[PDB]
C-alpha cells in the first residue's frame, strides 16, 4: 500500500486542519495519527473542507502541534485492540491501554465505526435474560439488546450493583462485560477501578470478567464522544465472537449527548436558542443502531444515568423511560430499611414485563408482587398513623405477605465478600419465580420474618427458618 | 413455519453475498485484467460511434 | 332466543319488590352473562379448523 | 436462487445499455461533504430538486444550485463518499414508489424496500415535492374519520381531509393516539367499500428503529399492517432522510388521495423533520432565519401539510387525512414550531404532561384542542350529542377555577360544574382499545344531557363499562341501529333516552 | 461484457452447489446442505413451543360437570336460605 | 451545567438567605459532596448525620409557616430544632 501521509494546516483548538494529496484523502469517521513526543495522537475525520484538506478532531490534547508535521492515515475507523486481552484493562478512546500493564496483546483490531446491522435483520424477538438477582430479574426484569438502565443516587449502592450485575453475567450466562467511561470525572473513575479490584473479579494474574474501557472528559469532545463507540466495538467483538450475552455499561448517556453537541458545535452546527439539544439525533440513533440483538449474541446496554437532582436538563436525560426498556432505580429508601439491592420494586418496571414476552406465570407473580406491595405501603401509612389494630384480617394477610417479599428482596452479592462478607448467591429465573409464587400464596407464611431477610431462593428460606428455631429460638 | 423459511431465504441470500465477495476477492488475484481491458474499451468505442 | 330471555331477565332484575336480599342468584346471573361473552368471544373469534391450504399452501 | 440469477443479469444488461447511452449525461467533482451536505462541481444543468448518483452509492439531491458549485444533500451515510467522487445525475426529480404495493411493506424516505420483504411493486413514481391541490380540487371536510379514542376526539371530530394537529410533550400518548386511530381504521378497511377504507400510511421520521420495530411489531399483532405504510426514515440515517422521508409518505398519500381512495397519514414527530432541515441548512450556506431555525421551515410545514386534502368529486372525491404530530418542550406551545405548525394545522389536539401524570392515558386538554370540524365531518349520532359540548368543557374548567377562587354558589351546587366535572372523567380510554362510534354516543348523552349528576366522579369509570355493556347485551338495538344509520333519529333519540334514564338507577 | 459472463457463472456455479441442488459446498468452508434441512428442521421447534404447540396436543380435558344428581336435599337447602332471608324483608 | 457536571458535587449559595439574615446561605437540599463523608473529620461525620435529617424535615415542613401552633407538635417541634439549627 502506499504511504498516506499528510500535512496540518491548521489547528481550531481540538480540531486540527490537514492537507493531503490527489486520492490520498481519506473518509471521515477515519483515524489520523500523529507522531508526538507525549505518546500517540490520532485524529478522526468529520469534514471535508476542500482542496485535499480534511478537517478533524483530536482524541487527546494538541499540545506542541506545528504545521506541516507529518499525518499518518491507519486507512480506516480508530482500530482498538479487541478480544479477551482486554479484560480488566484499562483502555482509552484511542486504543492504547491506559492501565500502565503493559500493551495489549490482542490478534485483532476492529474499526469503532463498523457498518450497523439492517432492518430486516433487527430481531424484535422479546426474550428475557437471567441476571442472577431476583429483584431485577422478575420485577423489572432485562430485555436482551434493548436499553436497559439504572437510575440511583450516591451512597446506595449503584456501583456494587454493576458489579454483581457484571459477575452474575460472566458466571450466569457465561458472557463478559464492559463498562464506559463517557464524561468521568477521574477521581470517582479511579474509586471504580480500584473497587473492581478489591471485589476480586478482574484478577490481575487470573481472568477478568469487564473490559473496562474509560475515556477521561478532560480530553477534547471527540474523545468523549468515541469511547462509547469503542466501548461499543469492545461489546460487538465479544458478542461476534463468544456465544456470549453481554451486558454493555455506559455510566452516563447525558454526558456522552452533551459531549456530541459540543462536537457538532465545534464542527459548525449549533443548537436552538434559550436551550434545546435535537442534534444528536445522528450520534444518539447511530448508537442505539449499535445495540441490537444478532442470531449469535447480544448486547444489553446499561444507562446507569445518575439523577441530576431530580432535574433532566436535556432532552435526551429527559423522560428517559421512551429508550427504557427495563428501568432500575436505585432509592435511598429501600436501602434506609437495610435491604441491600437497592432496587425499588414500586418504582422499577419494565416495558417486557407482558404474558407474551416472559412468559404467563412470570407476569402473573411479578403483577400480584406488584399490588401486594401497593396495598402493603397503602397500610403502612394507617399502621404508622393510627396504629396495627386499625387493620383488617385481610389486610393483615396482605401485609405480611407484602412484608417477607420485601425482606426477601434482600439477597447477597457475590462481589459484597469483602465490603461487608456476606456469602454471594446466584439464583435462578426458574428458582426465582417459584420463590416468588410460593411466598404469594402464603404456604410460607408460618416462616419468621428474619428467615426472609439476607437470603437468595426458599430453599435457603427454610434453611435459615430452621437455623433460627435451632440457634435462637 | 413461513417465517422461518422467510430465515431460511434471508441467510441463503447473505451465503450468496459471502460466495460473491469471495469470488470477487479471488477476481482480484487472478489475470483477469488485459481481456476485459479491451472487452470494455471496445464497447465504449461502440458507445461513442452509436450518438 | 337470547334476547328475550335477556329481556325478561333485565325486567326482572329491575322489577324487584319482594325479590331483593339475595346472595345466588346474582351470583347465576354473572354466571350466564360471563357464558353468553363467552359465546361471542368464540363466535367473533372462530379460529379456522381446516388448514386454508388453498392460500397458505 | 433462480431469481437473483436473472435479476442481476437483466439489471446490469441495463446498466451495461446506461453506460453506453448519452455518456452519462452529466457528471461532477465532489468539493465538500459533512453532515449529509455535500458541495460538488460539474453538474452546469442539472435539474433543481434532482436525484444524483455517486461513485460510493449514496444518493443526493439538489437543494441549492449555486454558480459553479452545487449543493447536494446526502442520503445516507456520508463516510462512503471521498473528494474527488464522480457524481452522476439520474436525470430526473427526485421520485418515490407509489401505489397498492407499498402496503405491508416498510421503506425508507428514497422507498427502497427497508424491512426485506423483497421488492415494492408501484404503479408509477410521484415526485417527493408536489404542489398542494388548488381551491376548487379540494373539496370541505364532511366524511368522518373514525378516531376510535372515545374521547374529545369524537365529539370534536378528525373527519376524511383534516390535518388534525397532535401537539402535547414526549411521551404524552401522540403516538399513542395515532396507532390507536390506525387500529380503530382496521373496521372499515377489512370490508369491500372503498369510499369508506383508510389507508394508513405511517410517518416514523425521527423514531429509533427499536420503537419502530415494536410499532410495526403490535400493528401486525392488531392484523393492521396489512393496510398500514411504514415509510419512514429513523435516526439511524442522515439528516436528509429525515427530511425527505414525511415528504414521500406525502407522495403515497396523493397517490392514494388521486386515485379515489382514502388515506390517512401520520407525520409522526416531525421536530426532527425540522431539525433535521436546519442541519442541512447550516452546512448547505442557507442562513438561519429565526430562533436558529431557517426561515424555510414554515414553507415545508405548508407545502408538506397542505397536500393533505379532501378532493372534490371531479379529482376522485379522494381524502388524504393527516394527524401531524409535534413533541414541544415543557409545554411550551407558544415555542417558534408550535407556532408555526399551529397556525398550518386544521386545529390541535393538546396533550399536557400533567395530565398524563395525573392518571388521564388520553391526557387530552379539552380547552385548547380545538378543530375546524365542529359539529361536522362527523358521523351525525355524535355530532348532534356534542356539537358544542368542548365550549361547556372550557366554561366548566373556567368556573371550576372560579370556583376555587371564592366560596360561593359555585362547586357541586353548579350544575354546570358537576355536569363539566363528569365529561370530563367520562373522557378517557386505554391504549390499544379502539372503540366503534356505536358505543360511544349513550356516554356523552347521558353526560350532555345532565344524566350524571348522581352518578359521582369515581363511580363513572364503573359506569361506563356497565352502560356499554348494557347496550352491547341486552339494547343492541338502537346500537345497531345507530351504527348502520350513522345518525341518531327522533327515534333513536328516544330509545337512547329510555335506556339511558332505565340504567341511571344503577 | 467479461462481467456480463464472469458474474452469471459466478452465480450459477456456486449457487448450484449451494443450495436449491442440494450438493457440495465450493466457495465456503461451512457447508448450509446439511444445515438449514437438517439442524434448522429444530430451529423453528426450538423457537417454538416442542412437544406442545407444534404436535398440538389431543388435551382431552374433563367435560363440563354438574350437580352430581343432587337429591330433594338442596331443594331444601335453598328454600331454607331463601325464606331466612324473606323473613328479614 | 458544564460546571457541576464536572465538579463531584456542589454547594449551592442564594442570595435570599443573605438577605433575610442567614449570610452563611448555605442549603443542605441542593448542596451534596459525594466523598465528603469519606474525607470528613470522624466526630462531625458521626454527629452530622442526625443535622441531616433535622433541617430537612425543618425545610420541607417550613411551608406552613405561622401554622405549627395547630397543624401538629411534631411539626412544632421539627420548626423549633430547625430555626435552632
Ligand atoms: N392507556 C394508555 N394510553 C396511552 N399510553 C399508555 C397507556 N398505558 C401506558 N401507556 C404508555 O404511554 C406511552 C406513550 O408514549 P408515546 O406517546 O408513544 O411517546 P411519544 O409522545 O414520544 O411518541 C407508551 O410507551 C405506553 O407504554
Ligand atoms: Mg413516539
Amino acid at each position: 500500500s502506499t504511504p498516506i501521509t499528510g500535512k496540518v494546516t491548521a489547528v481550531i483548538g481540538a480540531i486540527v486542519d490537514v492537507h493531503f494529496e490527489q486520492s490520498e484523502l481519506p473518509a471521515i469517521l477515519n483515524a489520523l495519527e500523529i507522531k508526538t513526543p507525549q505518546g500517540k495522537l490520532v485524529l478522526e475525520v468529520a469534514q471535508h473542507l476542500g482542496e485535499n484538506t480534511v478537517r478533524t478532531i483530536a482524541m487527546d490534547g494538541t499540545e506542541g502541534l506545528v504545521r506541516g508535521e507529518k499525518v499518518l492515515d491507519t486507512g480506516g475507523p480508530i482500530s482498538v485492540p479487541v478480544g479477551r486481552e482486554t479484560l480488566g484493562r484499562i483502555i482509552n478512546v484511542i486504543g492504547e491501554p491506559i492501565d500502565e500493564r503493559g500493551p495489549i496483546k490482542s490478534k485483532l483490531r476492529k474499526p469503532i465505526h463498523a457498518d450497523p446491522p439492517s432492518f430486516a435483520e433487527q430481531s424484535t424477538s422479546a426474550e428475557i435474560l437471567e441476571t442472577g438477582i431476583k429483584v431485577v430479574d422478575l420485577l423489572a426484569p432485562y430485555a436482551r439488546g434493548g436499553k436497559i438502565g439504572l437510575f440511583g443516587g450516591a451512597g446506595v449502592g449503584k456501583t456494587v450493583f454493576i458489579q454483581e450485575l457484571i459477575n452474575n453475567i460472566a458466571k450466569a450466562h457465561g458472557g463478559f462485560s464492559v463498562f464506559t467511561g463517557v464524561g468521568e470525572r477521574t477521581r470517582e473513575g479511579n474509586d471504580l477501578y480500584r473497587e473492581m479490584k478489591e471485589t476480586g473479579v478482574i484478577n490481575l494474574e487470573g481472568e477478568s470478567k469487564v473490559a473496562l474501557v474509560f475515556g477521561q472528559m478532560n480530553e477534547p469532545p471527540g474523545a468523549r464522544a468515541r469511547v462509547a463507540l469503542t466501548g461499543l466495538t469492545i461489546a460487538e467483538y465479544f458478542r461476534d465472537e463468544e456465544g456470549q450475552d453481554v451486558l454493555l455499561f455506559i455510566d452516563n448517556i447525558f454526558r456522552f449527548t452533551q459531549a456530541g453537541s459540543e462536537v457538532s458545535a465545534l464542527l459548525g452546527r449549533i443548537p436552538s436558542a434559550v436551550g434545546y439539544q435535537p442534534t444528536l439525533a445522528t450520534d444518539m440513533g447511530l448508537l442505539q443502531e449499535r445495540i441490537t440483538t444478532t442470531k449469535k449474541g447480544s448486547v444489553t446496554s446499561v444507562q446507569a444515568v445518575y439523577v441530576p437532582a431530580d432535574d433532566l436538563t436535556d432532552p435526551a436525560p429527559a423522560t428517559t423511560f421512551a429508550h427504557l426498556d427495563a428501568t432500575t432505580v436505585l432509592s435511598r429508601g429501600i436501602s434506609e430499611l437495610g435491604i441491600y439491592p437497592a432496587v425499588d420494586p414500586l418504582d422499577s418496571k419494565s416495558r417486557l414485563l407482558d404474558a407474551a414476552v416472559v412468559g404467563q406465570e412470570h407476569y402473573d407473580v411479578a403483577s400480584k408482587v406488584q399490588e401486594t406491595l401497593q396495598t402493603y405501603k397503602s397500610l403502612q401509612d394507617i399502621i404508622a398513623i393510627l396504629g396495627m389494630d386499625e387493620l383488617s384480617e385481610q389486610d393483615k394477610l396482605t401485609v405480611e405477605r407484602a412484608r417477607k417479599i420485601q425482606r426477601f428482596l434482600s439477597q447477597p452479592f457475590a462481589v459484597a465478600e469483602v465490603f461487608t462478607g456476606i456469602p454471594g448467591k446466584l439464583v435462578r429465573l426458574k428458582d426465582t419465580v417459584a420463590s416468588f409464587k410460593a411466598v404469594l400464596e402464603g404456604k410460607y407464611d408460618n416462616i419468621p420474618e428474619h428467615a426472609f431477610y439476607m437470603v437468595g431462593g426458599i430453599e435457603d428460606v427454610v434453611a435459615k427458618a430452621e437455623k433460627l428455631a435451632a440457634e435462637a429460638n | 413455519w413461513v417465517r422461518y423459511e422467510a430465515s431460511l431465504r434471508q441467510l441463503e441470500q447473505r451465503q450468496l453475498a459471502k460466495s460473491v465477495v469471495s469470488r470477487v476477492q479471488s477476481e482480484l488475484g487472478n489475470p483477469k485484467f488485459q481481456e476485459k481491458v479491451l472487452q470494455q474499451s471496445i464497447s465504449e468505442i461502440e458507445q461513442l460511434l452509436s450518438k | 332466543a337470547k334476547s328475550a330471555a335477556n329481556k325478561l331477565d333485565w325486567a326482572k332484575v329491575i322489577s324487584s319488590l319482594r325479590i331483593t336480599g339475595s346472595t345466588a342468584t346474582q351470583l347465576s346471573s354473572f354466571k350466564k352473562r360471563n357464558d353468553e361473552a363467552r359465546r361471542q368471544l368464540l363466535e367473533l373469534q372462530s379460529q379456522p379448523t381446516e388448514v386454508d391450504f388453498s392460500h397458505y399452501r | 436462487k433462480a431469481q437473483p440469477t436473472e435479476v442481476s443479469s437483466i439489471l446490469e444488461e441495463r446498466i451495461k445499455g446506461v453506460s453506453d447511452e448519452a455518456n452519462l449525461n452529466e457528471t461532477g467533482r465532489v468539493l465538500a461533504v459533512g453532515d449529509g451536505i455535500a458541495r460538488v462541481f460539474g453538474l452546469n444543468n442539472i435539474q433543481a430538486e434532482e436525484l444524483v448518483e455517486f461513485s460510493s452509492g449514496v444518493k443526493g439531491m439538489a437543494l441549492n444550485l449555486e454558480p459553479g458549485q452545487v449543493g447536494i444533500v446526502l442520503f445516507g451515510s456520508d463516510r462512503l463518499v471521498k473528494e474527488g467522487e464522480l457524481v452522476k445525475r439520474t436525470g430526473n426529480i427526485v421520485d418515490v414508489p407509489v401505489g397498492p404495493g407499498l402496503l405491508g411493506r416498510v421503506v425508507d424516505a428514497l422507498g427502497n424496500p427497508i424491512d426485506g420483504k423483497g421488492p415494492i411493486d408501484a404503479a408509477g413514481r410521484s415526485r417527493a415535492q408536489v404542489k398542494a391541490p388548488g381551491i376548487l380540487p379540494r373539496r370541505s371536510v364532511h366524511e368522518p374519520v373514525q378516531t376510535g379514542l372515545k374521547a374529545v376526539d369524537a365529539l370534536v371530530p378528525i373527519g376524511r381531509g383534516q390535518r388534525e394537529l397532535i401537539i402535547g410533550d414526549r411521551q404524552t400518548g401522540k403516538t399513542a393516539v395515532a396507532l390507536d386511530t390506525i387500529l380503530n381504521q382496521k373496521r372499515w378497511n377489512n370490508g369491500s367499500d372503498e369510499s369508506k377504507k383508510l389507508y394508513c400510511v405511517y410517518v416514523a421520521v425521527g423514531q429509533k428503529r427499536s420503537t419502530v420495530a415494536q410499532l410495526v411489531q403490535t400493528l401486525e399483532q392488531h392484523d393492521a399492517m396489512k393496510y398500514s405504510i411504514i415509510v419512514a426514515a429513523t435516526a439511524s440515517e442522515a439528516a436528509p432522510l429525515q427530511y425527505l422521508a414525511p415528504f414521500t409518505a406525502a407522495s403515497i398519500g396523493e397517490w392514494f388521495r388521486d386515485n379515489g381512495k382514502h388515506a390517512l397519514i401520520v407525520y409522526d414527530d416531525l421536530s426532527k423533520q425540522a431539525v433535521a432541515y436546519r442541519q442541512l441548512s447550516l452546512l448547505l450556506r442557507r442562513p438561519p432565519g429565526r430562533e436558529a431555525y431557517p426561515g424555510d421551515v414554515f414553507y415545508l410545514h405548508s407545502r408538506l401539510l397542505e397536500r393533505a386534502a379532501k378532493l372534490s368529486e371531479k379529482e376522485g372525491s379522494g381524502s388524504l387525512t393527516a394527524l401531524p404530530v409535534i413533541e414541544t418542550q415543557g409545554g411550551d406551545v407558544s415555542a417558534y414550531i408550535p407556532t408555526n405548525v399551529i397556525s398550518i394545522t386544521d386545529g390541535q389536539i393538546f396533550l399536557e404532561a400533567e395530565l398524563f401524570y395525573k392518571g388521564i392515558r388520553p391526557a387530552i386538554n379539552v380547552g385548547l384542542s380545538v378543530s375546524r370540524v365542529g359539529s361536522a365531518a362527523q358521523v351525525k349520532a355524535l355530532k348532534q350529542v356534542a356539537g358544542s359540548l368542548k365550549l361547556f368543557l372550557a366554561q366548566y374548567r373556567e368556573v371550576a377555577a372560579f370556583a376555587q377562587f371564592g366560596s360561593d354558589l359555585d362547586a357541586s351546587t353548579k350544575q354546570t360544574l358537576v355536569r363539566g366535572e363528569r365529561l370530563t372523567q367520562l373522557l378517557k380510554q386505554n391504549q390499544y382499545s379502539p372503540l366503534a362510534t356505536e358505543e360511544q354516543v349513550p356516554l356523552i348523552y347521558a353526560g350532555v344531557n345532565g344524566h350524571l349528576d348522581g352518578i359521582e366522579l369515581s363511580r363513572i369509570g364503573e359506569f361506563e363499562s356497565s352502560f356499554l355493556s348494557y347496550l352491547k347485551s341486552n339494547h343492541n338495538e338502537l346500537l345497531t341501529e345507530i351504527r348502520e344509520k350513522g345518525e341518531l333519529s327522533k327515534e333513536l333519540l328516544a330509545s337512547l333516552k329510555s335506556a339511558t334514564e332505565s340504567f341511571v338507577a344503577t | 461484457q467479461d462481467l456480463y459472463l464472469r458474474e452469471l457463472k459466478d452465480t450459477k456455479l456456486a449457487p448450484s452447489t449451494l443450495q436449491d441442488a442440494e450438493g457440495n459446498v465450493k466457495p465456503w468452508n461451512p457447508p448450509q446442505k446439511p444445515n438449514l434441512p437438517e439442524l434448522e428442521l429444530q430451529g423453528p421447534e426450538a423457537l417454538k413451543a416442542y412437544t406442545e404447540q407444534n404436535v398440538e396436543t389431543a388435551h382431552v380435558a374433563k367435560e363440563s360437570e354438574e350437580g352430581e344428581s343432587e337429591p330433594i336435599e338442596e331443594d331444601w337447602l335453598v328454600l331454607d336460605d331463601a325464606e331466612e332471608t324473606k323473613e328479614s324483608h
